[PDB]
């Protein structure tokens, strides 16, 4: 299972030994740990390594978390509410929840936790800094990013900012500079296969040989969490018996995107474009990020073999163009429909 | 403690009267004849930043009433609230009553009225002409499109042309008279060309080169001191870089660019402008060259405005110049 | 105090405290030091690349001008956390500017030269709106005898045109391995870092136009070296491995795939490369460096590849997907 | 130095409450004669001028003339956080800096020392009240307040007309009009209810209603309001204090006709 | 210290005959004034043609001495919300006044395009019910901003721009009344720079007269600064890129014009460029808008306008 078998220290990380050694090096002198920024592919194991370093530098009681609710108010009467995952040694925020009010949340909560200090008994007040974890920092707004970058050096003996994000590109240069940059490479096939082997020997699933885990690792593209989840779903559907002949369970949206690519490559007409717009509406309406839709659609289109070199080249060019346009707009369908129309005009 | 010598040169040399406002002769003369004849209609000053608008209107307010101008003259700059609820109460009450000290027409100076909402200007549109025989309005602005056409029509338009070379030279001479200092002729030409009409940049870089002398009483401000104070590229190495880009190959051109931009710590944004200004004089025997030469350079400048990289943009400038100087052959 | 400055990263541990420790911009610190003896301090506008010394030199100038006692009562600082809106810049900034300078104590008056004006510093003015900067104009203009403004920014274009004339401009030049190696040498000697002969040059070349990144890089390298306890020196490979710098061998492999290959092979290799964590900006920078510094290609290839790399960088700077942009760049550079 | 110890506490509060919401920034000049002040309205229409001698102060000590500029909002904030039973002392150092308001109770030791940072107001000290007025009058504050706040409900302008032994307040608006005509008469049993009038020329001139409603707020200080009117001159509304006086200089509204 | 009234106000017509605007509508208003049965009317047109002065002379001639109590004019300075239009306008509508037989009470709502829709909605019935005593008269600049019922109840009266003949006639009248030395070339230049604006023409006349005394082409072209949109229209129609660039440099940039104003004026000129086709107009507008977006981010140098002109020339030439 995903949540059950997870390392809870630095001596238990069983992949990317170089990154583990670097983390142990950063965990020797805690009082001199600068701000950290983890970047790498999705589902690489960034939050678990963060909470493992946090346990290595603090006591082992950092894993007991609790959710709290904080209510802020903007310039107007519109009251906003946020959830904070607090622990007696740190606090985790997801500022991406608020649409365009992140600048208020940051400049309020970070300042509040920076001014005062932490008191708790577990010799009444003397303690070290407090840690703030920021999930999905790549989605931060530019003004919120400026506020967060400025609330780093003013109060440095109290707050240590450990941010994590994939696709580090939407991070302004000052934040990229004033903090340490740690990369988290996806584990190799020989290591994710060992992870799966440990899971299958611990959960007692009936497998024939080691080729099933290899196929799972090859299908997951390197994503550890998705591989574990697909393995669990295969074990559930196959009734506690994994065999060499099992259909790889692709998520529903992957199958929808594949059917969309088939519809695109088969019929190049505006009548098909109407159904394409309908499918994109049904996909976006069910909480799917438009950039992920675009990436999957483009890669599945390049996967199509009946297209020559020039078609795939113009396709990747239009995809780069509409991906640039996607990060500068709000109505994502307005760009997705245009990209589909462009690929239809390109194919014929 | 506090005295006139502590103020920066931007404000220390503020023109007290209209006689100390050079350059805009054709507007100062008309304004002086206005105040002499006795008639002064609603004025609208429109000019680039740092030309003399606020100084001219303050000198006019001093000349009309007296040495105490901010007594019976109202002044609404961008620091005060100028909503519709303000033009309703405050401006109307000021324009509907008499003065407290003397018997004359009242003056209202709406400085930087381009930062007013459309509703505020529409409300002012009628109060500006309902009370004419008692008050006069003076609208100062830099962007003549923010004002509605109605308010723009009711006021006499006076444009403040950028300061020509002679006016800035006279002002430099007057400043060098009061402050013990010496300035070179070629340094004067470089300062004039760097001014771009801005009278404030002149005094700023002048104070800078005076401070960077270590003895501002004997040594003269050469062109190198001025070029160093603002970090602007000298025409010499600028033309050298342009020639090396146009003639030499790729490796040595990139090498000389990285050597010139690292000898004094220049910026690519200034090198682009300098190369454009130097190269606008060439006689290209085709129209397709200049089109690309401008388009690619403008794209690179807009990308620099966001600060993506530092060397990729330099090689992009080199490539744009080289590819544009290819349809000629 | 001293134990407090010991318990903080090297960025804040070696932040310059006076106008003499900032050894990067000799053109501006000269004016700022000459201002000390005089009293005509103009409205300042520091602008330049990130991590250069602006916020670290304005504080040093303030400390040297007023002193640790009057500093907390004679300056106002609006950097990013305060609500800098039109209403705030109309009310609070104006109230503090149109305010009487405090009485300097005999100790401060005797030791530090106290000028007859306060200081309002608006740090990172590129985040303010246009109306706020427009309102700042006359507020900074009329109270010029008791208040002087100091703006700081990374992009001068973001500031409106009128404020670009009132303030005196000061461009902070970038920090390469030529005029910033002395500070890094001094810090490495003060921290007893067993550096190699020319690793500092590589550290400064990695942090193009930035020093704070180089400082934290050296700190992390020294920490990783001390963890092992071997006491040996740090190599250039050791520091470039953790600086995000992509290894040279896999870069040569990338170039070999570009020199010849169909769409499918390049796509597969790009996917395999993106499987690992590599910042697309660094990969684009290294590809550009390798292709430009080379002399094996033709000018008709060099101009096109420069334009393509510039377009890819402009795309990546808007916070887009790294995988799609890198794949498009590699396909377009292979098309030539 | 400057030390001004009042006899009571609510005296300065009631004094400031006269022009609380009428002016924003004032500048007190303290000399050996007493505290003087004059401040212009935001719209530059009326001017408040206050003079308080050394009679209302329990103790007064001022060596050289000092000027102290300050806003009225923060001053009212400081006066509100003081209990009305203490003793108030204004304190200023050698050079003009943050003024020190000190509240000291008379029974228990309660030292409330508040500071107020001065504003840098341009010292354009004005000299009015030397102009010979055409008409002078004096009448109880209650009657003036009643008349003005009754006429303010019908219009925004009020025409005052002083004719031969006649005072006329005329309000003309949209829903209707109103005219209050009074005559000078003096009583022996009640010398405070008498209305006095000394004229040289009949004077007819208009004012706004908002400024009159803001001026009549000062009726809580005295009971006999004096009104001095003159053509081409600001109308003088004077309230006589026990030590000095508070005078509003209002600007008349001209007529297009 | 006496300040003489401006030539725009000192010579403001107080008689409906002195209006030199559209002859047909002015004659209609004249006949209505001589008769008295004035119906609700909306007057709209270009800024500075004489709408407000026309309706004011109409009211003064219709009510004469009763103008003090018969007319209730509400401008943009006065409040025009729902509260006032429901209370004060209604109370003035039912105000019993004994006027001459063929006369009526008039309500002058100037700048009608600035009122809220709810105000006009509430005003509909208040105007329709008391037609026997109240005759509203709206005077705005954009008739589209008025709601449909209010506009339909009243009789619309459009106003066109003043032709050069009317402007020259009024200018000659002013010169004859003011005893000023003038030449034909100066008056033609004033009319050309007036872009059909009576107030602007009179203001420029007074300016040049007080500035130089003699109204000649040199003086006006010296201190009137010939209109902006014409230079921009001339710039966008050059044959080669070099001529358009030289025009932009000498006439626009060197004379101290902000880049944002040049971009906005070029957009507005291309909006009404009837010479070139539709697709080329749309593409030019798209490129001008791209340049506008680039200007609004702060970067507004000469290079951006030069590249904009280069793109327009590349588009129009192929
Ligand atoms: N014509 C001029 N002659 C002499 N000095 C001038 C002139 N114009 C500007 N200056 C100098 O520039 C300073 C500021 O000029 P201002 O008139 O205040 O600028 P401005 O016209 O208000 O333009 P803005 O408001 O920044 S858009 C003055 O105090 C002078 O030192
Ligand atoms: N010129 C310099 N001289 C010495 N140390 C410097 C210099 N510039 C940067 N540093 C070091 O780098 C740290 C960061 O410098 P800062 O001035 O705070 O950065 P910055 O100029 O504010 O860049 P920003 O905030 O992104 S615009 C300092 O505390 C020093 O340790
Ligand atoms: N036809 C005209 N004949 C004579 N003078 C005119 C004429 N039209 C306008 N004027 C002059 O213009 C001024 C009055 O114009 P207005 O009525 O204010 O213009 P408008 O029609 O109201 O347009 P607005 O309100 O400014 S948008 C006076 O100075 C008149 O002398
Ligand atoms: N060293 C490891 N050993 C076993 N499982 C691991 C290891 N690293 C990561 N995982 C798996 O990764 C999953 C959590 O992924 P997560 O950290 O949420 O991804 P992301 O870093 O994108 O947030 C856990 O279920 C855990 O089983
Ligand atoms: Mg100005
Ligand atoms: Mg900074
Ligand atoms: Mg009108």
């Amino acid at each position: 299972w995903v949540d059950k078998y997870r390392p809870k220290s630095l001596n238990a990380l069983s992949h990317n030994e170089e990154l583990t050694n670097f983390l142990k090096s950063l965990s020797d002198q805690p009082r001199d740990l600068p701000h950290l920024l983890l970047y790498g592919p999705n589902g690489t194991g960034k939050k678990t390594r963060c909470m493992a370093l946090l346990e290595s530098i603090f006591g082992p009681g950092v894993y007991r978390l609790k959710i709290d609710v904080r209510q802020f108010v903007t310039a107007s009467n519109r009251k906003l509410e946020l959830n904070v995952v607090s622990s007696p040694y740190h606090l985790e925020i997801t500022p991406s929840d608020m649409g365009n009010n992140d600048r208020i949340v940051i400049q309020e909560l970070l300042k509040e936790v920076a001014q005062m200090e932490q008191v708790d008994f577990q010799d009444g007040l003397a303690h070290r800094y407090k840690c703030v974890i920021i999930n999905e920092a790549n989605s931060l707004t530019k003004d919120a990013q400026a506020a967060l970058r400025r609330t780093m050096e003013k109060y440095s003996k109290n707050i240590r900012l450990i941010m994590v994000c994939d696709s580090m590109s939407p991070i302004i240069a000052p934040i990229k500079s004033r903090c340490l940059l740690i990369r988290c490479p996806a584990p190799s096939d020989s290591e994710i296969s060992t992870i799966l082997s440990d899971v299958v020997t611990n959960e007692r699933i009936q497998l024939e040989t080691k080729d099933i885990l290899k196929r799972i690792a090859q299908a997951s593209n390197g994503n550890l969490r998705v591989s574990l989840l697909m393995l669990e779903s295969m074990a559930l559907n196959n009734e506690l018996a994994l065999k060499s002949s099992s259909p790889i369970i692709k998520p529903d949206w992957i199958i929808v995107i594949h059917k969309l690519t088939r519809k695109i490559v088969k019929e190049r007409s505006v009548n098909s474009l109407i159904e394409c717009r309908a499918v994109l509406y049904d996909l976006l309406a069910h909480c799917i990020p438009a950039n992920i839709i675009l990436k999957e659609l483009t890669f599945s289109l390049l996967d199509v073999e009946t297209l020559n070199t020039t078609n795939k080249s113009s396709i990747i060019e239009y995809s780069s163009v509409f991906d640039e346009r996607l990060s500068l707009g709000n109505k994502a369908i307005f760009h997705l429909e245009g990209f589909i129309a462009k690929v239809m005009c390109c194919l014929d | 403690k506090r005295s006139k010598e502590n103020l920066p040169w931007v404000e220390k040399y503020r023109p007290e009267t209209l006689d100390e406002v050079y350059g805009q002769n054709e507007v100062i003369t008309t304004v002086r004849k206005f105040v002499d004849e006795g008639k002064l209609p609603h004025l609208l000053f429109y000019g680039p930043p740092g030309t003399g608008k606020t100084s001219t209107i303050v000198a006019l307010a001093r000349e009309i009433y007296g040495k105490n101008y901010s007594n019976m003259v109202l002044e609404l700059n961008a620091s005060d609230d100028r909503g519709i609820d303000v033009v309703r109460n405050q401006i109307k009450d000021f324009a509907s009553t008499r003065q407290i000290f003397s018997k004359g027409f009242k003056l209202i100076i709406l400085d930087e009225a381009d930062a007013m909402t459309n509703a505020a200007q529409n409300a002012l549109r009628r109060v500006i002409e309902r009370y004419t025989k008692n008050t006069r309005f003076c609208v100062l602005a830099n962007y003549a499109h923010k004002l509605t056409p109605a308010l723009l029509s009711r006021c006499t338009r006076f444009r403040f042309q950028p300061l020509p070379q002679e006016a800035i030279e006279r002002r430099i001479a007057n400043v060098l008279v009061h402050e013990k200092l010496k300035l070179s002729p070629n340094a004067e030409k470089a300062l004039i060309e760097l001014s771009n009409g801005d009278m404030r940049r002149v005094l700023n870089v002048l104070q800078s080169c005076k401070a960077t002398l270590d003895n501002p009483d004997e040594d003269e401000i050469s062109d190198d001191v001025i070029y160093e104070c603002c970090g602007a590229p000298r025409p010499s190495d600028l033309k050298a870089v342009l020639k090396s880009i146009l003639e030499d190959d790729w490796g040595t051109a990139h090498y000389t660019l990285n050597k010139v931009r690292s000898a004094k710590g220049l910026a690519l944004i200034d090198l682009i402008e300098g190369i454009v200004k130097i190269l606008e004089d060439y006689e290209l025997q085709n129209e397709e060259t200049r089109v690309h030469l401008l388009t690619k350079l403008a794209d690179i400048e807009y990308s620099i405005s966001k600060g993506g990289n530092d060397q990729i943009q330099g090689s992009a400038v080199i490539g744009a110049i080289k590819a544009s100087f290819e349809n000629e052959t | 105090a001293e134990q407090s400055l010991a318990q903080q990263p090297w960025v804040e541990k070696y932040r310059p405290k006076n106008l003499d420790e900032v050894t990067a911009q000799d053109h501006a610190v000269t004016v700022l030091k000459k201002t000390l003896k005089s009293a005509n301090l103009p409205h300042m506008l520091f602008y330049g690349p990130p991590g250069t010394g602006k916020t670290s030199t304005i504080l040093a100038l303030t400390k040297e001008l007023y002193g640790p006692d009057l500093m907390k009562s004679r300056i106002l600082e609006l950097n990013a956390s305060d609500e800098r809106g039109i209403s705030i810049v109309r009310e609070k900034v104006k109230n503090f500017a149109r305010l009487t300078v405090s009485k300097p104590s005999k100790h401060d008056l005797e030791n530090y030269p106290c000028p007859p004006y306060k200081i309002i510093i608006l740090d990172e003015a590129d985040s303010m709106t246009a109306d706020a900067q427009s309102a700042l104009r006359r507020t900074m203009e009329t109270y010029s005898g008791v208040t002087r403004f100091c703006l700081i920014c990374n992009y001068v274009t973001r500031i409106i045109d009128p404020l670009a004339s009132r303030c005196s401009k000061f461009r902070f030049k970038a920090l390469d391995a030529s005029n910033a190696i002395d500070r890094l040498r001094f810090i490495s000697e003060q921290e007893n870092v067993k550096c190699d002969d020319g690793v500092l040059e590589r550290i400064l070349d990695i942090s193009a136009g930035d020093l704070r990144r180089g400082i934290t890089l050296l700190q992390s390298a020294s920490k990783g070296a001390q963890y092992l306890g071997d006491g040996k020196n740090i190599t250039s490979t050791q520091v470039e491995e953790l600086a995000g710098v992509v290894p040279h061998d896999i870069l040569i492999e990338i170039v070999e795939k570009v020199k010849s290959g169909d769409f499918d092979e390049i796509k597969k290799y790009v996917n395999t490369f993106m499987k690992s964590g590599w910042s697309a900006a660094s990969v684009v920078n290294q590809l550009h460096e390798y292709y430009i510094t080379n002399d094996n290609f033709d000018t008709n290839f060099k101009n096109q590849i420069s334009w393509l790399l510039f377009t890819t960088d402009s795309r990546l700077n808007n916070g887009t997907n790294e995988h799609i942009q890198l794949l498009n760049l590699l396909v377009k550079i292979s098309q030539l | 130095m400057l030390e001004a110890k009042f006899e009571e506490a609510s005296l300065f509060k009631r004094i400031i409450d006269g022009f609380k919401d009428c002016v924003q920034l004032v500048n007190f000049q303290c000399k050996e004669d007493g505290i003087i002040a004059q401040a212009v309205d935001d719209s530059r229409v009326l001017l408040v001028s206050l003079e308080i001698g050394v009679e209302a102060f329990q103790e007064y000590r001022c060596d050289h003339p000092v000027t102290l500029g300050m806003d009225l909002t923060s001053l009212s904030k400081i006066l509100r956080c003081g209990n009305n039973t203490d003793t108030l002392t204004l304190i200023a150092d050698n050079t003009p800096d943050s003024i020190i308001l000190l509240f000291e109770d008379t029974k228990k030791d309660r030292i409330a020392e508040y500071s107020l940072k001065l504003m840098d107001i341009d010292a354009d000290f004005l000299k009015i009240e030397e102009l010979q007025y055409d008409s002078t009058l004096s009448l109880p504050s209650s009657e003036f307040s009643k008349i003005v706040r009754d006429l303010s409900q019908l219009s925004d302008s009020i025409n005052i007309m002083i004719t031969k032994e006649t005072i006329k307040f005329v309000a003309d608006g949209d829903i209707g009009s109103g005219s209050v005509i009074i005559k000078p008469f003096v009583d022996m049993e009640h010398p405070e209810t008498s209305i006095k009038l000394e004229m040289d020329q009949p004077v007819d001139l208009t004012f706004g209603a908002k400024y009159l409603l803001d001026i009549i707020k000062g009726s809580s200080l005295s009971d006999r309001v004096g009104i001095r009117l003159s053509s081409e001159a600001p109308a003088l509304f004077q309230f006589d204090l026990k030590s000095g006086f508070l005078q509003f200089f209002l600007a008349p509204k001209f007529n297009d006709e | 210290l006496s300040l003489q009234l401006p030539w725009v106000e000192k010579y403001r017509p107080q008689v409906l005959s002195d209006i030199v605007g559209n002859k047909e509508t002015i004659d209609r208003l004249q006949q209505i004034a001589k008769d008295g049965n004035m119906p609700h009317m909306i007057i709209s047109g270009m800024p500075g043609i004489g709408k407000t002065t026309s309706v004011h002379c109409l009211a003064h001639e219709l009510l004469g001495r009763s103008y003090a109590d018969g007319v209730l004019e509400l401008n943009a300075s006065d409040d025009r919300g729902i509260d006032v239009v429901r209370n004060q306008i209604k109370h003035f509508a039912q105000k019993k006044l004994h006027l001459p037989p063929g006369k009526h009470k008039i309500v002058i709502l100037d700048e009608a395009d600035s009122m809220t829709a709810g105000a006009q909605q509430a005003l509909r019935r208040t105007m329709e019910l008391y037609s026997n005593s109240t005759r509203f008269a709206f005077a705005c600049n954009q008739s589209n901003k008025i709601i449909e019922p209010l506009q339909s109840r009243c009789a619309i009266l459009r106003y066109s721009k003043l032709s050069d003949e009317d402007v020259l006639k009024r200018l000659l009248q002013i010169i004859k009344l003011e005893d000023v030395k003038y030449t034909n070339d100066g008056l033609e230049a004033i009319i050309f720079t007036a872009e059909g604006d009576m107030r602007q023409a009179i203001n420029n006349l007074q300016s040049t007269v007080a500035g130089h005394g003699l109204v000649n082409a040199d003086n006006v072209f010296k201190i009137v600064d010939s209109p902006h949109p014409l230079i921009v229209k001339k710039m966008l129609l050059a044959s080669n890129l070099e001529d358009s660039i030289q025009i932009l440099r000498t006439d626009l940039w060197k004379k101290g014009y902000s880049s944002i104003d040049i971009v906005t004026t070029s957009f507005r000129v291309t909006k009404n460029l009837a010479q070139v086709k539709e697709s080329v107009r749309l593409e030019m507008i798209k490129e001008i808008g791209l340049t506008h977006m680039r200007i609004l981010e702060g970067v507004g140098t000469y290079l951006q306008l030069a590249s904009m002109l280069a793109k327009i020339h590349k588009l129009n030439n192929k």
